[PDB]
């Protein structure tokens, strides 16, 4: 927070915190604009960010400012989640059991994907989200 | 470039004005002897690290400031 | 670049040479050091025209060495480059800095830092040459090659070109 | 420099031989190769009347014809020319005196026509891109509506 | 790079330069071949007969004093002055103990030679932490 926000810039909130504090898709890192402008202009190179090697990734980072991070993570895997398990029956007849339930299953691989327990299930729902992919593609 | 021998600093082009169709590299005109490069972009790293240590020191500094900028005490 | 030009010469006669037919000697003496030689006033004197009326104007006697001289005002044809024009050329050398486009009567060598970044060199191409994301810059390649620095001392001149614009590249 | 910024011994304000003025003079090394090999060939026949008491093969059979009636020493010359035939794309001498009576009756700078006249340009951006000064001068329109004239004026051999 | 010229024969090469010195009419002449090699051969003779450098080695300055067009003010002020650019110097504890040598080499009649020594050897040394000061005579006894 005040006291992490980059690699460069880890008290950023009293330095004029206006500048942008960047996670990558995949990064879930944050990244002042000074180290993740620096990175996604040489490209995906990793963001420094306390030790970090995950590859702060080319112009494909997104915006999450302070918003805790385990939500972050919570909030953009429940999204692409629910955007590869769109509209998997929901509201195919109007049913609220299975739908919900459905829903109960969807944000269900969110709440293991923000967990990600002894990933072995995580996996299991990626697989899903192919399948899901793949029956969105035909 | 430089010169290391008689010390004097060269370049790119005045040098390649200097290249000959019988060599690869740039002779001097001083000393009739071939050249080098020369910088290190390493004194700008130098700067990076002195300004993320100002901005480090400063920040304490610019809290109270504009903590203090607030009724203008 | 190619323009055409009005010169001035001084030429000196050592006497020997006073046979009348000393005209064709001036006129022996003119083209045989002007053509293909080179100024960096003007450049590459490529050839000269109008020998027929060729000014042979008038001459003086210099106190020393007896040696009469003369101007000889004359019209010839001139390679004078300069610097941020595009030109093409076929390159014919290959080193490691870059390339030597054979630019008609020069030999423009262009550096790797005057290459763009996706165009780098194969040592392994034989004629060593330049493999780049979408063509080769080989020695046949004709490449379109515009002027950065283009050093002319007098009688002396060499040039520094880049396609790193747009419209270049091997053509 | 590009910028039409070339010496005093190039501007356009030069004098003759006989001490009067001229626009400068510039060409294309495609009319510039014309030139030569004809006014060459007027020294050959000359030296020869004092003596008296697909194109690349014609190219250089006269690039021999005018190095025997030269001293040899010039084979940078037949340089000269055989980077010209390659990239001199002109023929049939009155278009090259035709495209000049279109590329003069603009008034533009000689070197830029020139320029023009040396270069396989296709476009606007194009001509702007390899000759900036070219960039704002006139209307692309003319440019462009030249371009496409000069593009289908190449004579291809 | 050295910046040297080595003196030599075009038309010998033969060797390292074996010639002579014609001074008197100024030329340096291929002695096996015969032909000059340099002209204009400057006086090196003549130069000097006109006129502490291996003591105080290369530093500059010069003895001057009052002129005929001058008053007593420019007289004082070049003599106050010219003991103003002394200490720049520890020389005078350098050119002193010359001074010092020299009224004393004099005193008991030394020759100019025992004084030039007895001079040069304080260039020598003049100082160390081993010598630290002592007395600054017992070192120039
Ligand atoms: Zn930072
Ligand atoms: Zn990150
Ligand atoms: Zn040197
Ligand atoms: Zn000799």
């Amino acid at each position: 927070e005040n006291k992490d926000m980059c690699p460069i810039c880890k008290t950023d909130r009293y330095l004029s915190p206006d500048v942008k504090f960047l996670v990558n898709p995949e990064c879930y890192h944050r990244i002042c604009e000074s180290c993740v402008d620096r990175i996604f202009s040489l490209g995906p190179a990793q963001c420094p960010y306390k030790g970090c090697d995950k590859i702060l990734r080319k112009n494909k980072f997104k915006t999450q400012i302070f918003d805790d991070v385990e939500v972050e993570k919570e909030v953009d895997i429940r999204k692409r989640v629910f955007n590869v398990f769109n509209k998997t029956i929901d509201d195919f007849n109007g049913d609220l059991v299975e739908y919900n339930k459905y829903l109960e299953e969807v944000e269900d691989i969110i709440y293991k994907l923000d967990h990600g327990i002894d990933v072995a299930k995580t996996e299991e729902k990626l697989r899903t989200y192919e399948e899901l992919n793949k029956q969105l593609i035909m | 470039y430089m010169c290391p021998i008689c010390l004097t600093k060269y370049t790119q082009l005045e040098a390649v004005q200097l290249l000959n169709f019988d060599r690869t590299e740039f002779l001097c005109s001083l000393c009739d002897e071939p050249l080098v490069e020369d910088d290190s972009g390493k004194k700008n790293k130098e700067k990076q690290d002195k300004l993320n240590r100002l901005m480090d020191q400063i920040q304490p500094i610019i809290d109270s400031l504009k903590k203090i900028d607030d009724s203008r005490i | 670049m190619f323009f055409i030009k009005d010169l001035s010469l001084n030429i000196t006669l050592h006497p020997s040479f006073f046979g009348p037919r000393m005209k064709q000697y001036l006129k022996t003496k003119l083209l045989e050091e002007v053509e293909g030689s080179c100024t960096g006033k003007f450049g590459y004197i490529l050839c000269v025209l109008d020998y027929d009326n060729i000014d042979i104007q008038r001459g003086r006697i210099l106190p020393t060495d007896g040696s009469a001289e003369f101007n000889v005002k004359y019209r010839a044809v001139v390679f004078k480059p300069f610097k941020g024009e595009v030109v093409d050329g076929t390159v014919v050398s290959c080193s490691q800095h870059g390339f030597e486009v054979q630019v008609g009567p020069m030999k423009v060598f262009v550096t790797k830092h005057l290459m763009p970044q996706d165009l780098t060199f194969n040592a392994g191409s034989n004629p060593p040459s330049y493999q780049s994301s979408e063509d080769v810059i080989t020695i046949k390649s004709r490449i379109r090659v515009k002027i950065e620095g283009c050093i002319s001392q007098v009688s002396s001149i060499h040039a520094i070109g880049s396609i790193k614009e747009d419209y270049l590249g091997a053509i | 420099a590009a910028t039409l910024q070339l010496g005093q011994e190039f501007q356009l304000k030069q004098i003759n031989h006989q001490g009067e003025e001229e626009e400068l003079i510039a060409l294309n090394l495609s009319e510039a190769r014309l030139v030569i090999k004809e006014a060459l060939v007027e020294r050959r026949r000359a030296f020869k009347r004092s003596q008296k008491k697909t194109r690349e093969k014609e190219l250089e059979s006269i690039d021999v014809l005018l190095e025997q009636t030269t001293g040899g020493n010039n084979k940078d010359l037949k340089n000269t020319m055989q980077y010209l035939t390659n990239f001199s794309r002109f023929r049939d001498q009155e278009t090259v005196g035709a495209v000049i009576q279109l590329l003069k009756s603009t008034g533009l700078h000689p070197f830029e026509v020139a320029q023009l006249g040396s270069l396989a340009c296709d476009t606007a951006d194009e001509a702007k891109t390899l000759i900036p000064s070219l960039n704002n001068k006139i209307s692309d329109d003319e440019l462009e509506r030249i371009l496409k004239e000069l593009s289908n004026l190449e004579t291809l051999y | 790079p050295n910046l040297n010229i080595v003196l030599t024969c075009p038309e010998c090469k033969v060797y390292p330069p074996k010639i002579v010195e014609r001074f008197s009419e100024g030329d340096v002449v291929c002695a096996l071949c015969g032909l000059v090699l340099s002209d204009k051969l400057v006086d090196t003779r003549s130069e000097w007969r006109t006129f502490n450098p291996l003591l105080d080695g290369n530093n500059l300055s010069t003895r001057i004093g009052k002129g005929e067009t001058t008053d007593m003010r420019f007289t004082k002020e070049l003599n106050k002055a010219q003991g103003k650019n002394v200490m720049d110097k520890k020389d005078n504890e350098v050119q002193a103990a010359f001074a010092k040598i020299t009224m004393l080499c004099d005193a008991a009649e030394l020759p100019k030679i025992v004084k030039d020594c007895a001079k040069e050897a304080y260039k020598l040394c003049h100082d160390e932490k081993t010598l630290k000061g002592k007395s600054m005579e017992s070192i120039m006894a």
